[PDB]
């Protein structure tokens, strides 16, 4: 799915 | 930041803390961003793109610590909150990660410059440095993969830009990387930007003035051996950026 770190801040799915 | 230094907003004064409001009102930070003029803070898309209600967010400038004032700051409200209409993400990759947030202050005033608050200057067309120049990147993002809160202190490190050749690479990051995005790296993999960085500047010196060359936007884990910092190309963004503000 979505991935951690940079690029996922602020995400439903973090 | 992984490694790097902790730093002090008047040798970063262009850096923006953006932070949302919660249902609740709890305050959570989000993301860095780049003061380019007095009205306008330029940060990534993939920041707001969850939570795209402009009310939400409080910036403030001239801000050296997480969660304590510092003398000088100011906070200030967005005005108007422009997304890259063309932003999408991939499995790593993150494509038109750039964004713009027009700022005002409860009076209704832009930014006011100061020894903490100050504008740093875009890029010219398809001009950057050249591949192993030394740029900085600041933010208040992870130290460490195991933190679970963001440090306190604002922090700074030093990278190096790498090739696109080089970063599209198997090991690297492949076709996955494109020449809209620039990756920088430390040559030990010991200092890089991580989680909570994304939207904050990488300033180069080009031609003897600090320049916002590049936007925090991904990367595979942090300070991971083969695997950069990716960073959105400003020098690529300014029809987009002019036509925005």
């Amino acid at each position: 799915g979505x991935a951690l770190g940079r690029g996922c801040e602020n995400h439903r799915c973090l | 930041i992984i490694g790097g230094e902790f730093t002090t907003i008047e040798n970063q004064p262009w850096f923006a803390a953006i932070y949302r409001r919660h249902r609740g009102g709890s305050v959570t930070y989000v993301c860095g961003g780049s003061l380019i003029s007095p009205c306008w803070v330029i940060s990534a898309t993939h920041c707001f793109i969850d939570y795209p209600k402009k009310e939400d967010y409080i910036v403030y400038l001239g801000r050296s610590r997480l969660n304590s004032n510092t003398q000088g700051e100011m906070k200030f409200e967005v005005e108007n909150l422009i997304l890259h209409k063309d932003y999408s993400a991939d499995t790593l990759a993150h494509h038109n990660d750039i964004a713009l947030l027009k700022i005002r202050s409860k009076e209704g005033r832009c930014a006011q410059p100061s020894r903490t608050i100050q504008t740093i200057a875009l890029p010219s067309m398809y001009n950057d440095p050249q591949f192993g120049t030394s740029c900085e990147i600041t933010g208040f993002g992870k130290e460490q993969s195991t933190d679970y809160l963001y440090p306190e202190q604002l922090k700074m490190t030093v990278v190096k830009l790498i090739s696109h050749r080089e970063c599209q690479q198997p090991h690297y990051y492949g076709s996955e990387v494109t020449t809209k995005m620039l990756c920088a790296a430390d040559p030990q993999w010991k200092t890089d930007s991580c989680q909570g960085d994304s939207g904050g500047p990488l300033v180069c010196s080009l031609q003897g003035r600090m320049t916002l060359t590049g936007i925090v936007s991904w990367g595979r884990g942090c300070a991971l051996k083969d695997k950069p910092g990716v960073y959105t190309r400003v020098s690529h963004f300014l029809p987009w950026i002019r036509s925005h503000t």
